[PDB]
């Protein structure tokens, strides 16, 4: 039970996976031109504590 | 071989060892990056402008298809063939009980 | 004149059954998605000891 | 400098001729970062005025 | 006393502070293109002593 069908033949390297995140239409474009975080809050850990 | 002020060895271990054996070479690393791209954002009224007077002029006698809010993206594949992404593919996310 | 069409187009439902027709029939809902994806690259290192 | 150097979305007044009320400049690592009147509240809204 | 708070950010080096001075709108824009002084009069130096 439950298994993605194995494809017949690969043309190039192994296939990636893409996701989708809802975001308001009015977000500032330039937020994506430079390195950014898909979250929106760029927290991570290295710059900032708990 | 001498580099800087030091005197260091220099080796390749593909022929003396690892040659004609089904084990891969362990210096061929695997870098990792993560790409992101906005899909259908819409810029405000102030920064919608032609960079030149002679624009991507459409066929005379038709409304321009450019000012319309975009709903797709485009980028390049590994080899270089163009390959686009459209709202249609997002069906696998926004059409589910999880929503 | 165009405000009429704007107001009307702003009357579509938001539910998987509605997205089913919307997304496929070339209409733009009031979203903005962010595609993410991860790749891997084989490289040639130079180790020192 | 030239006739149609810039051009608004045809069918709309260009916001270029209006008197500006904001300035844009670059940050330490080149990310754009603007400042405008809205920030000057902490100076122009105070009894010291 | 009045401290803002201890933030968790530390974004990029310490953050500076911007000030605001009133000025007549009809000020010659050319006065800012080269080096200048915000006070308008360049006094203070061995320029003028009295």
């Amino acid at each position: 039970q439950m298994l993605p069908q194995v494809p017949a033949g690969l043309a190039r390297g192994q296939q990636s996976v893409c996701e989708f995140i809802a975001t308001p239409v009015s977000v500032d474009l330039a937020y994506f031109r430079r390195a950014c975080n898909p979250r929106g809050r760029a927290a991570g850990e290295v710059h900032g504590e708990e | 071989v001498v580099v800087g002020d030091r005197l260091v060895f220099l080796e390749a271990l593909e022929k003396r060892v690892y040659q004609a054996t089904q084990v891969p070479y362990p210096l061929v690393g695997n870098l990792d990056v993560t790409f992101v791209m906005p899909l259908g954002v819409f810029k405000p009224a102030a920064d919608r402008y032609a960079r030149h007077a002679g624009s991507f002029a459409p066929t005379p006698g038709l409304p321009d298809p450019r000012t319309h809010p975009p709903r797709a993206v485009h980028f390049f594949n590994k080899d270089g063939v163009p390959c686009h992404v459209t709202f249609e593919h997002a069906m696998g996310t926004l059409c589910h009980p999880s929503f | 004149n165009t405000l009429s069409y704007a107001l009307m187009a702003g009357y579509f439902k938001m539910s998987p059954v509605a997205f089913t027709h919307q997304l496929r029939r070339q209409l733009h809902p009031g979203f903005a998605l962010t595609v993410v994806r991860q790749d891997r690259f084989a490289t040639e290192n130079v180790l020192f000891a």
